[PDB]
């Protein structure tokens, strides 16, 4: 996967150029396994679902990448009490790695609210993919006015999801989508970096960066194989 | 549902339910009246 | 250059119960409904014969793919039940503390009609049926120490079973792969070599290195199971692992710096058996699966899929062309990518042969702790996996003949290896015929010679070790070569792979786990019985395949089909000429040959290996009577069948009384089968006519006209009952015997 | 120091040799299969990978010869330690 920008990436192949025509955001021709070929597609391996899933992964990853390091950066700057300067994997998500006592409820009590809240958010989002525009019809406390969608599942738009109606022009919107995808793809790799770095070193993402800057040669992946 | 209830009416399904019922009745009788040899 | 890609069709079929209410929908003949009772049998006989329902290869492939998901889902329910019953209805936790004195048990019966006597006294304050499946030994090796761990696996097994059934429905009714997808044999081998076998071996090595090895190291040291660290504590705390294995203190740097010798403490090459448990070292087993993982991952990069590099299987076949074989392997690639039966014939042949190899290697190199000293488990596992291999091989002959009748096309096969084999089939069968006659005389005739000489009071004239001798010199040479292998030919191995080659016995809990096996005159004679009965089974099955299409008797046998009873009483009589009947006859001989194999194993082990260790020495269960007694047929009747059947016939009134009942019941089913084998449906159709008359007289005659079974179904019903009765008879006799004394 | 040791030099040399051999037409590549006579002939690639290299050296050739180089290097390193040379 060619880093940076370019017309085509390293893995671009003549076979993938058949259907990759630049219509999708961040379409750099990289599809060595040819999972986006329209011909004889079905199930979840089809262009509409795979492109939709990438954006959803991009947006969750962007929140995760910024949220898995902010407590360490803010804690390092003294803007939050040291009691909350906690590594992302020691928040309580993985109790064996570490858990934080001091939340207003037991982490399982909080999880049930997460289940119910995400059931509504995710199943309503799904129903717009299966039946476009269907969430703007049945009464939902008057909120159905903002759930009418825009025909494209990954980009609902509307009064809320496009609060400040940025990208009014077609050219402007394409650039914003490209910027969203590149930041999202970068964050997805960052999250994978957090997970791999946590296992290899056992420290937070911020600690690894600080140590690397201290002695870059003596602190890197190669030296962390043994300690 | 009409077709599904038709499937349950097929010979193998009826026999399984019928013998499952018949066997259960005999097993339960011998559970509450163990070792019957003479009417008495 | 057709690209390798995913290809499916959307919603090929509709999910409805409509066809569940219309039996026979799959076939044009049976769709009209029943008029005679023959229709009912035809419904079940042809249900899974996809190749005859439709002529479309794509439709056939899609049914096979989803029918395989159903088989996988069923195994997960079965596996889940075995793990669940271990958690809830077993004495596994007690067994871990005292493995050498407590009998494994995982089945409990309800107290009804007085059957609670089958809940025997197995130990650990528990009553239940003793099991011989070896699940306790497997669970210990993997590191399972609580019933909670067994319970979680069972729940995971049910989730997998649900996933398997969803996949079958999904890939038939929702997204069915197209025919071009199924024909990527190069891609399938790459994934199944490096992905299924390769990553599967690597993943299991990860479990053994991180879970099995630490847990079993402490269990052998005598630590109480409840006080052992949990597997996740071992994973998270490198400090704990360093104590057991100091190599973990260095992390994974040795792996990437190629200092692989650092891992010598848990990646060993000891060989032999662990003295404390009598099973293979788990450190040896971990290095085995790590080595196997690399070999298969390399194997999975051999075939060309989408990026030029690799091999084309078609090109390999067409390049291997010699002077003696005409065209050669040309045309095999098209055969093996368009005929499911041809693929099934090969896979059943080797899968069955593999199951037999498993039986020999597992007893000789017991891979689990406390497997060897549990004689019931050793006998059961060897016998189970020999029978599985036997049936699979006979199936290989069955589906080789189906290919020959249905999928064989002469135009694609001209002067190639397949064609040339058909053109000298008389030469092959005539020679194999003579070899079987030669082997029958010079192996079974020796037993008749010994029986007659012994009855005449001429023991000096018998073939035996105290008389005319027949020493397996070739086998004895190999036993000695493998015994001395660690000295010169395998220098880095500390011990021989097995204790059967030679050396000293290993005893666990006062019982022999394995000791050298000596081969004498009796072993020479019995082995050549095996060669005789195996060669005859090949003759019957190979004859059916080579003559499936035509013979000097029926020149147009292919048009008659694969499964027909005869071509009439003409030409002197043509009963049982079809290739299906060669499987029917081959099943009897496979049963005959494997019965001697499992009798040979049972008597040899009890006589020469199994026993109790004491101060003076080893006393075996049957006291070493194999050498002197197994050279006559009378010896087998008296010393093996008559003497060892004492346990089963005295089982009434005890927890083993169930085996006594099944011993009689099996004898019954076997004899019942001879009714179908010795008779013909002509008698039975006339008998039903008189029976139908009585029902007609009482206005109680059925609308579906009763019919005697067909000719073929009489033979199928006969052999199925013959096999069940015969095999179940040995099954009861073995378990009641070995459990009672072993 | 691992860098510069015998183990490091052998692995770098073995990996470099395969890449050099494949790039300069001394080993089979994606665009050149080998006939039964161990001679390089043109091949057909289903997923023609675009490469700006003048010789058509694709990224697949790197993975193919990176693994081939590692296999050769690992065997030599462990083999020498077996005979006592390393
Ligand atoms: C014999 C097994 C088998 C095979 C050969 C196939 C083959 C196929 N499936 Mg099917 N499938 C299977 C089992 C199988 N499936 C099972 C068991 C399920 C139920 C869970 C499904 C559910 C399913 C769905 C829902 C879909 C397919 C689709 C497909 C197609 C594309 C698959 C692909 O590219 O995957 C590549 C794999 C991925 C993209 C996912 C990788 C990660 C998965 C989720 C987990 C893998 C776990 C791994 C094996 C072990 C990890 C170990 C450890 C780290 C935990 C193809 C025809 C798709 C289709 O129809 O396309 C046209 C499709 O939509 N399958
Ligand atoms: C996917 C996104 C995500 C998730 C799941 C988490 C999850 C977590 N974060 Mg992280 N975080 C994220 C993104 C995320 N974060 C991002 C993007 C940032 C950068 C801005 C941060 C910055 C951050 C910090 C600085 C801290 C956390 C902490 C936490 C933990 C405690 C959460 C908590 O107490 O919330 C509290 C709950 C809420 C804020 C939601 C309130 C819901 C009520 C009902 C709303 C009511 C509204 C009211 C009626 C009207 C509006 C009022 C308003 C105008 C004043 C938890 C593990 C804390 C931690 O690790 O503690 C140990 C912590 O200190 N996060
Ligand atoms: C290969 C699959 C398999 C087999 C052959 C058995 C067989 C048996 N099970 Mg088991 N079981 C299995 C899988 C299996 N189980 C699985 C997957 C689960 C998890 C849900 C269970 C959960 C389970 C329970 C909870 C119980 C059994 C019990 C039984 C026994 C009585 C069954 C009966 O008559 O029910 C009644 C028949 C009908 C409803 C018809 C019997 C020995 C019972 C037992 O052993 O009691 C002492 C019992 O209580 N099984
Ligand atoms: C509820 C879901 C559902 C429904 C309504 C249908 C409906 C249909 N399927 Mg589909 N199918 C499903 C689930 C379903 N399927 C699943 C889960 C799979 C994966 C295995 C498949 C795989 C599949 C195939 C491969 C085929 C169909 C076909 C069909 C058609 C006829 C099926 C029939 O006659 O079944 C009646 C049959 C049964 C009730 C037998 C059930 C067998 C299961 C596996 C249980 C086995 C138990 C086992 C023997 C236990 C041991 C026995 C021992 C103790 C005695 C029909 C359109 C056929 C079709 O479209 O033909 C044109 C066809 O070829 N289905
Ligand atoms: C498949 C088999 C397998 C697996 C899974 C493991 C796994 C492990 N081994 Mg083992 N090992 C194996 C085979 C295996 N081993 C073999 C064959 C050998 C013999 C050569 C060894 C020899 C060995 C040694 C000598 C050691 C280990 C160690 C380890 C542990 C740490 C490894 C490490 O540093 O990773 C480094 C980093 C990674 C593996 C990458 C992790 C990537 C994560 C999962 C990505 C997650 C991304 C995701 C998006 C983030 C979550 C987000 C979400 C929460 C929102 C780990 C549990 C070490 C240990 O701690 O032992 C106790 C150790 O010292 N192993
Ligand atoms: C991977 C294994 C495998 C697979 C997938 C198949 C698949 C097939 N075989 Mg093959 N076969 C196999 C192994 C296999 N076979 C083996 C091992 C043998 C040797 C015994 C054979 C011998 C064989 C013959 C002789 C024939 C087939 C046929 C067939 C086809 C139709 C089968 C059918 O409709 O059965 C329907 C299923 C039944 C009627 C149920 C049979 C029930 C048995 C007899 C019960 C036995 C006892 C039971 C297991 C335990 C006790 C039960 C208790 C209630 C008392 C089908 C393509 C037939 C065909 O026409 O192929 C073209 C055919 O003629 N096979
Ligand atoms: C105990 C029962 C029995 C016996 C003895 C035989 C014997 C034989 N069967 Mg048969 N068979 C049997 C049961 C038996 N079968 C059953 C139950 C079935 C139904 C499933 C079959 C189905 C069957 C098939 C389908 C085939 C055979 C074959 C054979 C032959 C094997 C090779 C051979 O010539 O060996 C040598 C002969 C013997 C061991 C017989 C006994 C010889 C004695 C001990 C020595 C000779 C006596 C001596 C000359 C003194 C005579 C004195 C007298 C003249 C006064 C052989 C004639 C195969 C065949 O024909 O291969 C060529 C073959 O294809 N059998
Ligand atoms: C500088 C080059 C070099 C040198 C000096 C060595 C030296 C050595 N290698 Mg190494 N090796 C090299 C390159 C080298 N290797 C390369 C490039 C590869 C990759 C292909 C390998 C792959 C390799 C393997 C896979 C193994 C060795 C082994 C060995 C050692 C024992 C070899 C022996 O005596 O086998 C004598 C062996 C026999 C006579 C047995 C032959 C019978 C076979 C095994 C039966 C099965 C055949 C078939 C599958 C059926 C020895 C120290 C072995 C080892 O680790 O020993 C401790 C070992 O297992 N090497
Ligand atoms: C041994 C014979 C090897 C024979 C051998 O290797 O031959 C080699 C020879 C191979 O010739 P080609 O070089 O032309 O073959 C090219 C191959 O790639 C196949 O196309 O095979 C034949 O001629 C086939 C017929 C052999 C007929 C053999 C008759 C004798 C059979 C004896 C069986 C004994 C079994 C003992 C089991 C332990
Ligand atoms: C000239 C040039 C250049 C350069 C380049 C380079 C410098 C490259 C490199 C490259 C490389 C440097 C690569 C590498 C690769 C590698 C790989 C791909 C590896 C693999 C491995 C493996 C696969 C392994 C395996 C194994 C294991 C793990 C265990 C043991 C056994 C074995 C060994 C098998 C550039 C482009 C800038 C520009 C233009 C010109
Ligand atoms: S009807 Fe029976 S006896 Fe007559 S030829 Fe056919 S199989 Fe033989």
């Amino acid at each position: 996967v060619d880093r940076s920008k370019d017309q085509l990436y390293v893995g671009a192949s003549q076979s993938s150029l058949a259907y990759l025509d630049g219509s999708l955001p961040g379409d750099f021709g990289f599809d060595p396994l040819g999972l986006l070929d329209p011909v004889n597609s079905g199930g979840f391996i089809e262009p509409k679902w795979l492109q939709y899933s990438e954006v959803i992964h991009a947006r969750w990853a962007m929140l995760g990448a910024a949220g898995c390091i902010a407590p360490e950066v803010l804690g390092a700057a003294g803007l939050i009490p040291d009691a909350t300067n906690i590594k992302w994997f020691e928040s309580g998500v993985i109790p064996p790695a570490g858990s934080y006592n001091g939340y207003w409820a037991d982490p399982y009590t909080i999880f049930f609210v997460e289940i119910v809240a995400m059931q509504f958010a995710e199943l309503r989002r799904l129903q717009d993919f299966r039946y476009p525009g269907s969430m703007g019809q049945q009464y939902f406390l008057g909120l159905e006015a903002i759930f009418k969608g825009s025909g494209d599942a990954a980009y609902p738009g509307g009064p809320f999801f496009n609060l400040f109606n940025l990208g009014k022009t077609e050219a402007a919107m394409k650039e914003l989508k490209l910027k969203e995808i590149k930041n999202g793809r970068l964050a997805m790799l960052a999250m994978l970096g957090y997970g791999a770095q946590a296992v290899m070193t056992g420290k937070g993402p911020f600690q690894n960066l600080v140590e690397h800057l201290a002695d870059p040669v003596n602190n890197n992946i190669l030296t962390n194989f043994a300690g | 549902m009409k077709d599904f209830t038709t499937y349950l009416s097929t010979a193998p399904v009826i026999a399984t339910i019928w013998f499952t019922f018949t066997a259960g009745l005999l097993i339960e009788i011998n559970r509450y009246f163990p070792d019957p040899l003479v009417f008495s | 250059a057709k690209k390798v890609k995913i290809a499916v069709d959307r919603n090929p079929v509709e999910t409805s119960f409509e066809k569940w209410a219309k039996p026979g929908h799959f076939s044009r003949t049976l769709s009209k409904g029943p008029n005679t009772t023959t229709w009912i049998w035809n419904l079940h006989a042809d249900a899974h014969d996809f190749d005859s329902h439709t002529s479309d290869l794509e439709e056939i492939s899609r049914k096979v793919f989803s029918a395989h998901f159903g088989q996988l889902g069923i195994i997960f329910i079965w596996l889940s039940g075995m793990y669940f019953h271990g958690a809830r209805f077993s004495n596994y936790e007690a067994w871990l503390s005292d493995p050498t004195h407590i009998k494994p048990s995982a089945q409990v019966v309800w107290p009804i009609v007085g059957q609670e006597i089958l809940n025997g006294d197995v130990g650990g304050g528990f009553q239940g049926i003793q099991i011989t499946s070896g699940f306790f030994q497997l669970w210990r090796a993997s590191g399972i120490t609580s019933e909670l761990q067994l319970y979680t696996t069972a729940i995971g097994g049910l989730v997998m079973a649900a996933a398997m059934f969803f996949a079958g429905w999904f890939h038939y009714h929702k997204a069915a792969p197209k025919l071009e997808w199924f024909q990527n044999v190069e891609s399938m081998l790459n994934h199944h070599l490096g992905g299924l076998l390769g990553l599967g071996s690597l993943a299991w090595a990860g479990h053994q290195i991180h879970v099995s090895l630490p847990v079993n190291k402490l269990l052998d040291a005598g630590v109480d199971p409840k006080e052992i660290p949990l597997p996740h504590d071992l994973l998270l705390n490198r400090a704990i692992m360093a104590d057991l294995y100091p190599s973990f203190a260095k992390g994974i740097a040795p792996f990437f710096t190629l200092n692989w010798s650092e891992y010598s403490d848990f990646l060993t090459f000891k060989g032999g058996l662990n003295p404390v448990t009598g099973g293979l070292w788990l450190s040896d087993t971990a290095h085995h699966h790590v080595a196997i993982a690399v070999l298969f991952l390399v194997a999975g990069h051999m075939y060309r899929t989408n990026w030029g590099i690799g091999h084309s299987m078609k090109e390999i076949l067409e390049a291997h062309r010699g002077p003696f074989t005409g065209e050669g392997h040309v045309g095999l690639y098209e055969i093996l990518t368009t005929s499911w039966h041809a693929q099934l014939a090969i896979n059943l042949a080797l899968f069955g042969s593999l199951s037999i190899i498993v039986a020999h290697h597992m007893y000789a190199m017991p891979p689990y702790p406390y497997l060897a000293t549990d004689y019931g488990t050793q006998l059961s596992l060897f016998t189970h996996h020999t029978w599985i291999g036997g049936f699979c091989i006979v199936g290989a002959g069955a589906h080789a003949a189906i290919f020959m009748v249905r999928d064989y096309d002469p135009t694609n096969n001209y002067n190639n290896l397949l064609d040339r084999v058909i053109r000298h089939r008389d030469a092959i069968i005539s020679h194999l015929n003579w070899v079987c006659i030669f082997l029958g005389f010079h192996s079974f005739g020796l037993y008749i010679h010994n029986d007659t000489m012994s009855a005449l009071g001429r023991p000096q004239d018998m073939f035996s070790d105290t008389a005319i001798q027949l020493q397996p010199v070739f086998a004895q040479w190999i036993q000695n070569t493998h015994f001395l292998a660690p000295q010169l030919t395998a220098p880095n191995a500390l011990a021989a792979t097995s204790l059967t080659w030679g050396g000293d016995l290993v005893a666990v809990g006062g019982k022999v786990a394995m000791m050298p096996i000596s081969l004498g005159t009796s072993d020479f004679m019995v082995h050549h019985i095996h060669a005789f009965t195996i060669h005859v089974t090949v003759l019957i099955l190979l004859k059916g395949v080579l003559f499936a299409r035509s013979s000097r008797l029926i020149p147009d046998k292919a048009n008659l089909g694969f499964r027909f009873p005869c071509d009439g009483p003409g030409r002197g009589g043509t009963c049982q000429v079809s290739a299906w009947d060669h499987v029917f006859l081959g099943l009897f001989w496979m049963y005959n040959s494997l019965s001697i194999v499992i009798f040979h194993f049972s008597w040899k082990m009890q006589s020469d290996v199994w026993g109790t260790v004491t101060a003076s020495g080893v006393s075996h269960i049957t006291g070493g009577n194999f050498a002197q007694s197994a050279n006559t047929i009378n010896g087998w009747l008296r010393d093996f069948l008559w003497a060892q059947s004492s346990q089963v016939i005295q089982s009434y009134g005890s927890a083993l009384s169930a085996y006594g009942l099944i011993f009689l019941g099996a004898h019954f089913v076997w004899a019942f089968s001879l009714m179908f084998l010795f008779s013909g449906r002509g008698y039975w159709q006339e008998l039903i006519e008189s029976i139908v008359w009585a029902h007609n007289k009482l206005k109680v005659a059925p609308a579906i006209q009763p019919r005697a079974l067909s000719i073929t179904q009489g033979r199928a019903v006969g052999v199925a009952h013959y096999l069940l009765g015969g095999i179940a008879t040995t099954w009861s006799f073995f378990l009641a015997r070995i459990i009672s004394v072993g | 120091g691992f860098i510069g040791s015998s183990t490091n030099l052998i692995m770098v040399a073995s990996t470099t040799a395969t890449l050099a051999a494949a790039r300069f037409g001394l080993a089979p590549t994606v665009k050149k299969n080998t006939t039964a006579g161990l001679k390089l002939v043109d091949s057909k690639n289903s997923a023609g990978v675009i490469s700006n290299d003048p010789a058509g050296f694709t990224i697949v050739d790197v993975l193919a010869m990176g693994a081939a180089g590692h296999g050769l290097g690992v065997g030599i390193v462990l083999g020498l330690k077996g005979i006592g040379a390393l």
